[PDB]
Order: C-alpha cells, then sequence, then structure tokens
C-alpha cells in the first residue's frame, strides 16, 4: 500500500519538476516566433 | 496515597503464535516494565 | 527557420504541442491531488499503525 | 509424491487458497509444509504444464513477493532453510522465463493479455528495445489496433503502459505514435471514468513528451 504512494509522489513530483521546464522553454520559443513575424513583415 | 507502591516481578509465558498479539494487548493497559534479559547481545541477532 | 511560410508550419506546431503539453499539466495536477484528498487522508492513524 | 496426481488435482482452487493460508502463517507449522507442499507439487511432476502451475500460482497472487521476507527471517529448521532458496532458484528462473518476447506477441496479438509480470518487469523491455522495429512497425501498428476499435473495460490500460514504457527506452519511437495517431487516443481515454485506465492513460502522455 505505501509503495504505491511512495513511488507514485516519487514520479509525478520529478516529473513535474522536468515537464514544467520542457513547458517554460517552450512558451518563449513560441513568442520568438511570433514576435519576429511581425517584425520582419 | 502516601507510599508508593507494590510489585511482583512476575515471569511471562508466551508461546510462539501469541507473541505479538499479547504485547499488543499489554500496550493498550500500559502497567508492564519488560526487564532486559539479555543485556551481553549486539544490535542484531535479537530474533 | 531562416525562410517564409515554413515558420508557419512551426508556429502552428508549437501551438498545438503547448496545448497537448497544458492538457497534461493540468491532468496531473488534479491527479496528484487525488492523491492527497486519499493518501493524506488516514496518515495519522498510519503513525500511530 | 506421485506425478499422476499432480495434474488431477489442478482443476481445483488449490494453490490461491492454498496462498491464502500462507499469509497468515500464525502457527509456524501450518506454513513450514505450504512451503514443502509447493516443491513436492511442482518436482514430482514430469511434464511441462508447471507452466499452468505459474501463471495460475504466483503471478497472479501475492505469493512470489512473500518469499524474499521469509528467506531474510532467522529460521532454525534446516529443511525451511534449504527450501527458501530452492524455491527462489525456482521462481528466479520462472521470472526470467516468463518474459520473453514470443509471449510478448501472443499478449498483444492473441490478445486479452492482463496485468502479468509481462509488462511490470524491467528485465522485458530492458532486452527488447527493437523489437517493436523488427516486425515492419507493424507491432507499434497493432498494439494501438487494439486499443481504438475496442471498449476494453479492463485491458485498456495495459497497452498504454506498453507504449509508455517503451517511449521510456526508445527516443525515436515518439515520432511512430505522431504519425499514427494514437496520442490523440490517450488525450481521450485519461478523462474516461475507471481509475485504472485513467491514471495509465496519464502515465502515459506524461512519458510520451519527455523531452520535446
Amino acid at each position: 500500500n505505501f509503495e504505491k504512494i511512495e513511488n507514485e509522489l516519487k514520479e509525478i513530483n520529478t516529473n513535474q519538476e522536468a515537464l514544467k521546464r520542457n513547458f517554460l522553454e517552450l512558451t518563449e520559443l513560441k513568442f520568438i516566433l511570433r514576435k519576429t513575424q511581425q517584425f520582419f513583415d | 496515597l502516601f507510599r508508593s507502591e507494590e510489585m511482583t516481578l512476575a515471569q511471562l509465558f508466551l508461546q510462539s503464535e501469541a507473541a505479538y498479539c499479547c504485547v499488543s494487548e499489554l500496550g493498550e493497559l500500559g502497567k508492564v516494565q519488560f526487564r532486559d534479559l539479555n543485556p551481553d547481545v549486539n544490535v542484531f541477532q535479537r530474533k | 527557420p531562416e525562410t517564409p511560410q515554413e515558420r508557419k508550419e512551426m508556429a502552428s506546431g508549437v501551438n498545438t504541442r503547448i496545448d497537448d503539453l497544458q492538457m497534461v499539466l493540468n491532468q496531473t495536477e488534479d491527479h496528484r491531488q487525488r492523491v492527497l484528498q486519499a493518501a493524506a487522508k488516514n496518515i495519522r492513524v498510519w503513525f500511530i499503525k | 509424491f506421485s506425478p499422476q496426481m499432480c495434474e488431477h488435482l489442478r482443476r481445483y482452487n488449490i494453490i490461491p487458497v492454498l496462498s491464502d493460508i500462507l499469509q497468515e502463517s500464525v502457527k509456524e507449522k501450518v506454513t513450514r509444509i505450504i512451503l514443502a507442499a509447493f516443491r513436492n507439487f511442482l518436482e514430482k511432476s514430469v511434464e511441462r504444464e508447471t507452466r499452468q502451475e505459474y501463471a495460475l500460482a504466483m503471478i497472479q497472487c501475492k505469493v512470489l513477493k512473500q518469499l524474499e521476507n521469509l528467506e531474510q527471517q532467522k529460521y532454525d529448521d534446516e529443511d525451511i532453510s534449504e527450501d527458501i532458496k530452492f524455491l527462489l532458484e525456482k521462481l528466479g528462473e520462472s521470472v526470467q522465463d516468463l518474459s520473453s518476447f514470443d509471449e510478448y506477441s501472443s499478449e498483444l496479438k492473441s490478445g486479452r493479455l492482463e496485468w502479468s509480470p509481462v509488462h511490470k518487469s524491467e528485465k522485458f523491455w530492458r532486452e527488447n528495445a527493437a523489437r517493436l522495429n523488427e516486425k515492419n512497425y507493424e507491432l507499434l501498428k497493432i498494439l494501438t489496433k487494439l486499443l481504438e476499435v475496442s471498449d476494453d473495460p479492463q485491458v485498456l490500460a495495459v497497452a498504454a503502459h506498453d507504449v509508455g514504457e517503451y517511449v521510456r527506452h526508445y527516443p525515436r519511437g515518439k515520432r511512430v505514435i505522431e504519425q499514427l495517431g494514437g496520442k490523440q487516443l490517450v488525450m481521450n481515454h485519461m478523462h474516461h471514468e475507471d481509475q485504472q485506465v485513467r491514471y495509465n492513460a496519464l502515465l502515459a502522455v506524461q512519458k510520451l513528451m519527455v523531452h520535446n
């Protein structure tokens, strides 16, 4: 019963501390495709 | 209550099967002091 | 991309990828909080037991 | 003791009720024969149908995981201290034997294969990194084939565990599911009512996109 709770919040939290970084790298990629398009036009 | 108490040194005979459950019922009562029968033993091999 | 009309494919590629990356971050949070809706319950008996 | 009686009593619920007495083990002589009877049940059986007494006995019950802490205790009888090492070389061999590519192929081709230790084992996914490639991508195209046409009230989570573990160990496998449209499949099935299939589909789509 406890190894489910131990391995869930160990897998999810290290996913969350990695998938936030993969998300916060991508939103600053989505804006610099948006910003340089109007800047080129 | 102006004197202290009256003790016993009673000796338990707990079997193999009822060695967890009797001490568990001794834990809910809580008027029992266990004496270390084996002092000269290391921190392991204690069964 | 250095070219026109390939950044249009790129900016709509990051547009759908962020949507699939935000739909998992909203789903893992209320799943992790659904763990602590049940596993954070009965912790005090589990310390006592 | 006679091998002809082993396959005669197997038409019963013999081992799962015998595992339900092994978890109590209060008298310490009740389980001391049950560990010995299981060795007598398997070794005195000259056939290859002990794999039926693998798929019923220990991979579907909480008795394989119970052999370790029965070894870690300090048992006094010398016939039980040799019985725990005899069943581990037996059952250790059985876990190893259980994981094989052909068996997995049957599981997703003959189908209806459940939450057996063929999916849960890391030793399964350790070796067959290119087995999903070696079937000309059709092995990646028949697991998802059963995921999309059928409702699968229980086994839908099992193949979602198959794709989530495979894209963790092989980074190029994510491009296969991107052309296949199975990424849209796990985004739909994660909203399902059953918490066993909702979590594993949630576990799959968080493993498809680990690095982008």
